């Protein structure tokens, strides 16, 4: 398997007019965002609770039932801002975590916003998943939440395929995020698309991913997009 | 985030 993720170019947002600029905007939006939850959640702090409680409730399903069991030994979690994630989803559920996150200032607050239980985070990568490679046979969980949007549709692609060289026996990725009602949407403001359901899983699925298990969030606030969770390997 | 409907 090619460590790069490499595959062949298919679909594309022809919503995202310029590729540099589409990643040097978010970098840019991201480096002055403030390092607290409320930054994390553009506004929608209050419903991080009701998050954690539906991604606990699809990932234990994968560590407690089965014949062949996800393990808990590691977790990578993707596009990990200051930890709100790997704080009350991960760490509770895995010896240790790793993060990986574009902005040094949210790592950088990740240490004192993960407090004790922080001391089990082995790793904190700084790198656009763009350009980051998981070590191979690593992971029990690779959580992908809110990030996908910021990358291209091939960038995406090959992240994934790097992220399956990476997984433990076992071991599953998943990618939680809004969904679009129908194609792709740019958001000008922190230069993200959002994707519709058929669009996303027609990336997962042709590069190479097998999608396990699809489940919409339920009681999120009429007025935001669609969320949904996959689990994929 | 999760965002409002544009």
């Amino acid at each position: 398997h090619h460590s790069s993720g490499l595959v062949p170019r298919g679909s594309t947002s022809e919503v995202i007019e310029d590729e540099k600029q589409f990643y040097s905007k978010a970098k840019t939006y991201w480096k002055q965002i403030p390092p607290t939850v409320d930054g994390m959640l553009g506004g929608y702090g209050h419903i991080s609770s009701i998050d954690i409680n539906s991604s606990r409730k699809f990932l234990q399903r994968f560590l407690r039932e089965g014949p062949n069991k996800t393990g808990t030994s590691c977790a990578l979690d993707c596009g990990a801002g200051i930890g709100r994630i790997t704080k009350r989803l991960l760490l509770p559920l895995f010896r240790e975590v790793d993060m990986v996150d574009i902005t040094e200032d949210f790592l950088v607050q990740a240490k004192t916003y993960l407090g004790e239980e922080g001391k089990r985070v082995r790793n904190y990568f700084c790198c656009g998943l763009q350009d980051f490679t998981p070590e191979p046979d690593s992971y029990d969980v690779i959580w992908i939440q809110w990030v996908i949007g910021h990358l291209t549709d091939q960038h995406l692609a090959e992240f994934l395929r790097r992220c399956k060289g990476s997984l433990r026996p076992n071991g599953i990725i998943v990618i939680k995020d809004n969904m679009a009602q129908e194609g792709v949407i740019l958001d000008d403001v922190d230069s993200s698309v959002c994707r519709d359901l058929d669009v996303v899983r027609r990336i997962i699925c042709s590069a190479g991913l097998s999608l396990l298990a699809e489940e919409r969030q339920e009681n999120l606030p009429d007025e935001i997009y669609h969320v949904y969770s996959f689990a994929l390997r | 985030p999760p965002k409002r409907i544009a």
